[PDB]
């Protein structure tokens, strides 16, 4: 059971020893490394190259990344608005060719 | 085998985009050496966990 | 305040009149979707001599987040070089490592 | 306060960038290049020699930030309001006789003793502002560069394989390159930071056997001048997909297609930035050739 | 007293882009 | 005695600084500072919005 | 021509002496590295702009 567990036993043992069956965080789950050479966020390497990439390995949930995000509001105001003339005839309307 | 299936449908998705909001910046002094390091400038106002 | 140039012609040799010219730089680029501007904008006294000499700095603001905004200034070093005194009582600069 | 021997060659005036991530000198990262050429051709004409006569030299009180300013409008990201003449008319003064405004080595204009700034040869800088100062009249209306011929040039020079096209013509290159996102801008910025001046205080100074072993010495750091600077016109630009890895492609590498939007992938001209950097090209490429 | 159990989950707010009206680069 | 000076506690001298904002601009990330250090670069800073 | 002659007067006669006012010493770890160079110790307290 207990695949959720993060970590488990946050308290001292005596003062310095960890409580036996204590968990502690596990390093994966904040290793928060770069972005690819495209956009999928991958793991920090370990000093030889390229990572695992959060997803393409394991499954160490990892929990801090690097999200890309608008600097500011979107869609504010200035909504785009063109002006429309009709032909003047409709009856030298071309509509032929093609 | 259903609440694993919608919910993937919902990830299947979260169209939804990101707004920087209230970030805040303190610097060097105010907060303490561990934590700076950690810390690149202007952490976002509403932080998580982690 | 509106000088015509009927006025500006005949202006009595005394009078110094306050004229007032435009900052610029400050302006937010228009929209990518403002209505364009059919007829231009006309513009006719200018100043014969450099004005703006009262400007100590100016622009203070990002341009994309790291270039410095044209037309921006920075302050002049001599403005916050607080040198020592003399061997009297006149106030001087640091010296530039020479005395 | 240094001589020459040619001005870039020397230390803190090196050229480099990243490539995705590292460095390399450009020569280095335009060997990267691929062309799938594509009818037409580029008849090169000839750069309508400069309109000589530049503006006045005002004083205006400040210190004109130059190297910076001229390519913050080149390659920029947006240089919101370019030719003022201030920075130029300024710029003038350096291309007299005998002045007190030196051009510090870090890239901009001083007066009588600008103190510490280790400026630019007195003479060096004569014979440079002497020509790019006319580079503030591109602005005015019997002045304008007149561009699309001129991107003509851009071409044979940047792409057009050597002697072969460097016969007058070849076809508009639709240029293609294994990129890294947001690579077009990105590399931008590694130029907007760069050192200009050096390369054109030396390039408008060096007597006459020199200069042609300073042209092939920076054949390369110039092409990636325009080559970031050219992508920032050609039309069309979208990612090409490959097997995994992900090609940037160009519209055509030469057609300037008067454009003034706002792209993504790339720098854009408002419409007065071609207006000076159709200028400010038809300089350079006066002087590269002679 | 006599020991209590507690159980709090994380927080979680998510408020919708607020508007502004203030551009912030020339 | 003579008032031949005045003692003055915090001297105003003759030029000043006098700045003109465009209201509109207004970075969002917000920067604060050691309360003290707010103190010192206090006037300085917010004068120069 | 004349603003400027009252003024030069002004200055002319500007007979006042100064007293130190409620200065404050902050130390090291309440402010700042970098202003903190700038300072060399008890700052007047009324400061200036700069």
């Amino acid at each position: 059971i207990s695949v959720a567990r993060s970590m488990r036993a946050i308290v001292n043992h005596n003062e310095v020893d960890r409580p036996r069956g204590a968990v502690a965080p596990s390093s994966y789950e904040m290793d928060t490394g770069t972005l690819s050479r495209n956009g999928d966020l991958l793991y920090s390497p370990v000093a030889n190259g390229q990572v695992g990439i959060p997803k393409l390995e394991v499954d160490h949930i990892s929990f801090s990344n690097v999200v890309s995000m608008m600097t500011a509001n979107i869609r504010t105001g200035d909504d785009m608005a063109v002006e429309r003339v009709n032909p003047d005839d409709v009856r030298a309307i071309n509509i032929r060719n093609a | 085998v259903s609440g694993l299936l919608m919910v993937l449908f919902k990830v299947m998705t979260d169209n939804r985009l990101v707004i920087v909001g209230e970030t805040t910046t303190p610097m060097s002094n105010t907060l303490s050496t561990v934590v700076n390091n950690v810390l690149r400038t202007t952490y976002h106002n509403n932080v998580g966990v982690n | 305040q509106h000088v015509d140039a009927e006025s500006i012609m005949t202006a009595p040799k005394g009078k110094l009149f306050h004229l007032q010219f435009m900052d610029g730089l400050l302006r937010p680029e228009p929209s990518a979707f403002d209505p364009p501007a059919s007829g231009e904008d006309m513009r006719l006294i200018y100043p014969l001599q450099p004005i703006s000499v009262a400007r100590s700095m100016r622009a203070i603001v990002n341009h994309n987040e790291v270039d410095r905004p044209r037309g921006a200034v920075a302050p002049s070093s001599y403005e916050m070089d607080t040198g020592t005194l003399s061997r009297n009582g006149d106030l001087l600069y640091s010296p530039v490592a020479n005395g | 306060q240094q001589p020459t021997g040619g001005y870039t060659t020397l230390e803190q005036f090196a050229f480099t960038i990243r490539n995705d991530g590292t460095n390399a000198t450009p020569t280095q990262f335009l060997q990267l290049l691929s062309w799938e050429a594509t009818e037409n051709e580029l008849v090169k004409k000839t750069i309508p020699t400069p309109e000589t006569h530049l503006p006045s030299a005002r004083n205006v009180p400040g210190n004109v930030y130059i190297e910076d300013a001229i390519t913050q409008a080149l390659f920029g990201i947006s240089a919101q309001n370019v030719n003022a003449h201030g920075y130029f008319s300024r710029l003038s003064a350096l291309a007299l006789p005998n002045t007190s405004a030196r051009l510090g080595l870090d890239g901009v204009i001083y007066n009588s003793e600008t103190i510490n700034i280790p400026f630019y040869d007195p003479a060096a800088v004569a014979n440079f502002a002497a020509t790019y100062a006319k580079l503030g009249n591109a602005s005015t209306p019997r002045y304008r560069a007149d561009m699309i011929d001129i991107y003509a040039h851009v071409g044979l020079e940047l792409a057009g394989t050597d002697a072969e096209r460097a016969a007058g013509v070849m076809p508009v290159k639709r240029a293609k390159f294994d990129s890294w996102e947001g690579s077009l801008i990105s590399l931008s910025r590694d130029v907007v930071n760069w050192k200009i001046l050096a390369f054109l205080i030396d390039l408008c100074s060096l007597e006459g056997e020199a200069l042609r072993a300073f042209k092939t010495r920076n054949r390369d750091v110039f092409r990636m001048m325009l080559f970031i600077m050219s992508t920032a016109v050609a039309a069309n630009v979208v990612n090409r997909k490959v097997t995994k890895r992900v090609d940037r492609v160009l519209e055509y590498i030469g057609v300037n297609s008067m454009r003034t939007a706002g792209r993504t992938a790339t720098i854009t001209y408002d419409l007065s930035r071609h207006e000076f950097a159709a200028k400010f090209l038809q300089l350079t490429f006066t002087r590269w050739n002679a | 007293k006599i020991a209590t159990a507690s159980s709090a989950r994380q927080a979680d707010v998510e408020k919708p882009a607020d508007v502004t009206f203030t551009i912030e680069n020339v | 005695l003579s008032d031949d000076f005045k003692q003055i506690s915090d001297p105003k001298g003759y030029l000043t600084y006098s700045v003109k904002y465009e209201d509109q601009f207004t970075k969002k990330d917000k920067l604060r500072a050691s309360e003290a250090d707010d103190r010192i670069v206090g006037p300085t800073v917010n004068l120069f919005k």
